[PDB]
């Protein structure tokens, strides 16, 4: 109401003036559908300029770093009215900044019925329960026979709300959630999205067994592009289209200037031979003309096709990509390394994205292109 | 442009789907040219876009396009014209939708044929001229 | 045992379950035709109407055996249209089974997408293009456009693309009225109605009148919106309207206003300009000879720059006549520090590259005389080593050095 | 005419205060934490003081970004206040869409003190006359807005429940239950006891949304009363109605 | 783990224990001396 005899009652329901002259007020301020216990004295004037105000310890934890707020609300403003409508959006405020200490689940509906929905499902599929029974993970098999794990944290109201689905492969999974819809519903959603995306899987587990992946390493299964290597001191990356793998990827060789051409026009003069019928390998096979090395590792366990500036391999994800245009070096490096040498050099000269230097250990000229 | 363009194609996806939508808009479009570069645009498509992605999910997409195109036999002259120059190269690179195409061809043959035979002129020559105001015109050039 | 499903089966249709493709026993337009004539010999000829459209109405309030009257009918001797397209071949029973079919769709709102992702609104739709004849065309389009005007968006969105099929050459105009009323009512939506009014037959005075009703209200376009409308502008453009729209537009345009997506939409928009100015001379002449018009206003704005150093590295043609311009205006106490420092704090990623282009422009100014001049063109090479690559400080020291040893 | 003085600090450094704005047509200080100072009545004088209505649309939100950066927050009156004088005379100005800008600014207050902005804005903008198509999309935004808590819905909700109810009352209502927004049956109750007294498309949309949505939530009694409102077939689509109205019982 | 949210809480699969007692050694693990309930 606009007068405070009814708009009070309305937005303060359980205060209860306790003195005939409206002086001590107690009793419970509601929020997010919890009492809290509060005795808020005023002076034998209406006067919030002054005014006592005490609580439950509960409460005076709650609105622990706020003390000086509260004070200055008391000082500044005018009426109890809206004293209370402040309190209480803050009180809101305080809780929902402490979201983490919240959510008691409802049993009689919660711990049975997911255990119903689990014995709809069947015991083979499940991997992972948390002891607070929030996060749950889930197996399924592709026709293939390949696990593929799908986690859930689920809230207080699972059936109400959508549980939010946390899954490994690439594109995004879209779950049309009712709360009529159930675990079952979004694991056939989970089967049919994998079998729609068979295909893909087929060809990376493909490529992982019978090539050398060089850049992922056990790659998870959100991963579309393959940094495979071929030759020695060469790599081909290439990132493939999740809906239509069997169709052309985007791909590029790293290596030396004279090493990479003759694949480039190789695959410019056949790539017409491409046909989304075969697997990415055998495609591959027909359009470069060759076969690739299946980890070629134990014979050369210190050849160093690492840095030759910093001598490691693997520098924070960066691999030694960039080579030598020479027979008697072909002395990898770093793109970081190659880069800061090269800056401070009399010799070097900066074009638009790419520098001019000498290799370093052969002294001949060598090109970077950030 | 577009015969240059296609290597990109049967590579891409992006792309492919990116040109079907823009001639889509060209069909229902205002200025004439506009079409016959949507037909040329699908032709071309259908032509190179299979022999016959997995085959059902061509044999789908060049029956939508060819869903299209029955409308492109319902406008005028010059656009059906292109349809029956092209038609013959399409089943050359794309054999197997013959059995669509030629159905296609006898259902607009049909509209001019009159098959009780003994009926002296055979061909309806009077329907295949559009004249409204004087404007004295072929329609479907037979 | 009802008129509707016996009456079908005498014309010549199998009338099924729901879970397939409903037969047809006879041609399309001898079971058309047939339906036809045998009403006409029924008695209570023009009654029956409302009987046919009962049965079919009752039928229909199943969802499968529905769809499989929306879907394709199953022909024995090899594909055929759908039963309700079949149905409205029929000149009598369409104005009804378009009423009864509009009357339901909404039902349809909210549960999409439901078995094998089958749209049963688009489904519906579709049931309408190409008729060969509507004999009501005047209903149909307000009914339909009561139809846009109430419901909600993602369906209509459909409805709006799929609507020049759907019309014929009687009514394309009217439409255009009453989504130009849509247009003004409707910010959300300037988009499809867009691409609808470019694909629909009108008249191109009414196509200005719109254009203006987006302008007035291009203040208020959602911020990822703003490209798509422009380009129509930039499409609206004959070789006469130009400058009056660009001056209109160079006023109205903001770049101030629209503040890590934002920075991506403001780039999608000077492309989808760079993309026009790239493709009319007459576009980047008027552009600028509608800049120099307002020397006047020395309170004139960030986009009076910005648009001359893309149209300097865009277009060649234009390179003396930015110069004369700019010494010109910067002469008469416009363009200065506050603009050029303001340029270069928010839109460096927008001239990161146009490199070359500014420092072509700031060996232009430091050749002149009158230190005004040649303030702003050392301003230049310090927002230019500032913020942009390490080539372009190379390039701003290179440049020093032949000022310090010519000049 | 009250007699409300201004805390001595605001009327001293009212001028400050009158420099910084003019500074924003063409980081936020410590002035600026005295917008705190102020009391909403003395902050309703101030703000009248400091003519904020005069703004430059830019301005305007400039402003509100910079109100945002209050810490602590602007308390839910004076925020109430500002927004009542920031921006009420503008959407009531409105002939056409609010410009982006005030999109962005109505949007960008809302976003943090959402309730305050519409607690304020929500009933007047509505119980106003001339209330247009513009008018209605901002309302419709409003309640459309991803930060829009669930919460701040139901207060929305709660205090939309208080209005009259015409043509642009539902289209509010509808596009806050196209959220699909918890109850009270109480709430849920009094919508369809609201709502059941008539021609008008919004009715309908309205009605149809509630009956397939809150189905779930839908008494008896409540069905009777979609009954009599539908009689009229002056509602268009009556046919839909009746077969989700069936598809109940 | 500021600090924590919520106390979810394993037991070790012992019985009451009253009167704990914890000696830290970092030697093996964490080795604890304890009273159970019964007397032992
Ligand atoms: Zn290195
Ligand atoms: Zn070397």
């Amino acid at each position: 109401m606009a007068v405070t005899e009814a708009s009070l009652l309305r937005q303060c329901p359980l205060l209860l003036p306790q003195n005939r002259s409206k002086t001590v007020y107690e009793g419970f301020i509601s929020a997010q559908g919890r009492d809290f216990h509060l005795r808020i004295v005023l002076p034998e004037d209406l006067q919030l300029k002054n005014a006592r105000l005490l609580c439950s310890w509960q409460l005076r934890t709650i609105l622990s770093g706020y003390h000086r707020i509260v004070q200055q609300r008391m000082q500044h403003s005018p009426d109890l009215m809206s004293f209370m409508m402040e309190l209480k959006m803050l009180l809101e405020v305080a809780l929902k900044n402490r979201q983490e200490l919240y959510a008691l689940p409802p049993p009689p509906q919660f711990y049975s019925s997911l255990i119903e929905e689990i014995g709809t499902l069947g015991w083979d599929k499940l991997v992972y329960a948390d002891t607070c029974f929030s996060t749950i993970k889930l197996k399924a098999e592709d026709a293939s026979g390949r696990e593929h794990l799908i986690t859930l944290k689920l809230k207080a109201k699972y059936p109400a709300e959508s549980p939010d689905y946390f899954v490994d492969f690439p594109v995004p999974f879209c779950a049309s959630w009712t709360p009529q819809s159930s675990l079952i519903s979004i694991y056939s959603q989970f089967l049919a999205a994998i079998e729609s995306l068979k295909a893909f899987w087929d060809v990376m587990d493909e490529i992982d067994e019978k090539t050398w992946v060089l850049e992922p390493e056990k790659p998870p299964r959100s991963a579309t592009a393959r940094r495979i290597a071929l030759g020695n001191n060469v790599s081909i990356n290439i990132e493939v289209d999740p809906r239509h793998p069997t169709m052309l990827p985007e791909c590029f060789f790293l290596g030396a200037d004279h090493v990479v051409k003759p694949l480039g026009i190789k695959l410019s003069r056949n790539i017409h031979l491409w046909d989304p019928e075969n697997s990415v390998l055998q495609n591959l096979k027909d359009v470069l003309e060759i076969d690739f090395p299946a980890r070629a590792i134990l014979e050369k366990s210190d050849f160093t096709m690492d840095c030759g500036i910093c001598y490691a391999y693997q520098l924070d994800g960066t691999i030694p990509d960039q080579v030598c245009d020479n027979s008697q070096c072909g002395q990898p490096f770093h793109q970081i390394c190659l880069y800061e040498w090269l800056r401070g050099l009399l010799t070097s000269r900066q074009s638009f994205n790419i520098i001019f230097g000498e290799c370093p250990y052969c002294s001949k000229p060598i090109t970077l292109k950030m | 442009l577009l015969k240059a363009v296609q290597p990109l194609l049967k590579v891409s996806m992006s792309m492919r789907d990116c040109l079907i939508l823009v001639l889509r808009k060209a069909m229902f479009a205002n200025q004439l040219d506009a079409r016959k570069s949507a037909v040329a645009g699908f032709l071309l498509l259908l032509k190179n876009f299979k022999v016959l992605y997995n085959s059902v999910a061509n044999e789908t997409f060049c029956l939508e396009i060819m869903d299209s195109l029955r409308r492109c036999l319902s406008q005028q002259a010059d656009v059906r014209l292109m349809l029956y120059e092209g038609f013959y190269d399409v089943l050359r690179r794309n054999s197997q939708l013959a059995n669509s195409v030629m159905q296609t061809l006898l259902s607009q043959l049909k509209q001019f044929y009159e098959p009780k035979p003994d009926l002296l002129p055979p061909l309806k020559l009077e329907a295949c001229i559009l004249t409204q105001g004087d404007k004295i015109s072929l329609q479907e050039p037979l | 045992d009802s008129i509707f499903v016996k009456l079908l089966k005498i014309s010549g249709i199998i009338l099924k379950t729901g879970e397939s493709q409903n037969q047809l026993a006879v041609d399309q337009i001898a079971f058309q035709k047939k339906l036809f004539q045998t009403l006409r010999r029924h008695p209570s000829y023009p009654k029956i109407i409302e009987e046919f459209v009962s049965g079919l109405e009752s039928y229909i309030e199943d969802e499968d055996s529905f769809r499989n009257c929306l879907l394709s009918c199953e022909r024995l001797q090899s594909y055929s249209k759908s039963l309700i397209k079949l149905l409205l071949g029929i000149d009598i029973l369409q104005p009804a089974i378009i009423k009864t079919l509009f009357e339901k769709l909404p039902e349809y709102f909210f549960e999409n997408k439901n078995s094998d992702e089958i749209n049963i609104p688009r489904l519906i739709v579709s049931q309408l293009k190409w008729l060969d004849r509507v004999v009501d065309g005047k209903d149909l389009t307000t009914k339909i456009m009561q139809l846009i005007s109430i419901a909600p968006e993602n369906l209509q969105h459909d409805i709006i693309t799929s609507l020049p099929e759907i019309l014929g050459d009687s009514q394309h105009a009217d439409v255009g009225k009453e989504l130009s009323d849509l247009l003004i009512e409707n910010t959300s939506l300037t988009v499809p109605i867009l691409d609808v009014l470019s694909s629909l037959r009108l008249d191109p005075n009414f196509l200005l009148k719109v254009r203006q009703l987006v302008m007035d209200k291009l203040s208020s376009i959602r911020l990822e919106d703003l490209p798509v409308i422009i380009k129509f502008i930039l499409h609206s453009v004959t070789a006469m309207d130009t400058l009056e729209v660009i001056s209109e537009l160079r006023e109205k345009l903001d770049l101030q206003h629209c503040v890590s997506s934002g920075q991506s939409c403001i780039i999608l928009l000077f492309d989808v300009i760079k993309s026009a100015i790239r493709y009319e001379k007459t576009i980047s002449e008027a552009w600028i000879k509608a800049i120099e018009n307002t020397a006047s206003v020395s309170e004139h704005k960030v986009f009076d720059l910005v648009m001359l150093f893309i149209i300097y590295s865009t277009n060649t043609q234009t390179k003396k006549y930015i110069d004369r311009v700019l010494r010109n205006k910067i002469r008469s106490g416009c363009i200065q520090e506050q603009l050029l420092q303001s340029t270069f704090s928010v839109h460096y990623l927008v001239l990161k590259d146009m490199c070359s282009s500014i420092l072509s422009l700031a060996q232009s100014l430091l050749h002149s005389l009158d230190q005004s001049i040649i303030s702003f063109g050392s301003l230049l090479y310090k927002y230019a080593f500032k913020f942009f690559d390490t080539y372009c400080q190379q390039e701003v020291v290179g440049a020093l050095v032949t000022h310090i040893c010519s000049g | 005419a009250e007699s409300l003085e201004l805390p001595k600090a605001i009327q001293d450094q009212l001028p400050r205060l009158q420099q910084l704005l003019k500074t924003l047509e063409e980081a936020p200080p410590v002035e600026l934490q005295l917008l705190h100072e102020c009391s909403p009545s003395q902050m309703d004088l101030l703000c009248a003081q400091l003519q904020l209505p005069q703004l430059s649309d830019l301005g305007l939100l400039r402003l509100c970004t910079w109100l945002l950066a209050l810490s602590p927050d602007l308390s839910l009156s004076n925020a109430t206040v500002l927004t009542r004088s920031l921006f009420l005379g503008r959407i009531l100005s409105l002939t056409s869409s609010a410009s982006r800008l005030l999109t962005t600014a109505l949007t960008s207050f809302c976003a943090k003190y959402t309730y305050p902005v519409c607690s304020a804005l929500l009933d007047p903008v509505l119980q106003a006359p001339g209330t247009g198509p513009a008018q209605t999309e901002l309302l419709c935004c409003l309640v459309k807005m991803e930060s829009l808590e669930p919460d701040a819905q139901v207060l929305m909700l709660g205090q939309i429940l208080e209005l009259p109810w015409k043509e642009e009352t539902f289209l509010v209502l509808q596009s806050l239950l196209e959220r699909q927004v918890e109850m009270t049956p109480e709430k849920f109750s009094v919508l369809m006891e609201k709502l059941c007294k008539t021609t008008s498309m919004a009715y309908a949309k309205l009605m149809l949304t509630v009956m397939t949505k809150y189905q779930a939530n839908i008494t008896e009694t409540q069905r009777l009363g979609l009954a009599m409102a539908l009689e009229p077939n002056t509602t268009f689509l009556r046919k839909s109605l009746k077969a989700a109205l069936k598809h109940l019982g | 783990r500021p600090e924590e949210g919520p106390g979810g809480l394993p037991p070790m699969l012992c019985p009451a224990s009253l009167n704990i007692c914890s000696v830290v050694s970092l030697s093996g693990g964490t080795k604890l001396l304890a009273l159970s309930a019964k007397g032992r």
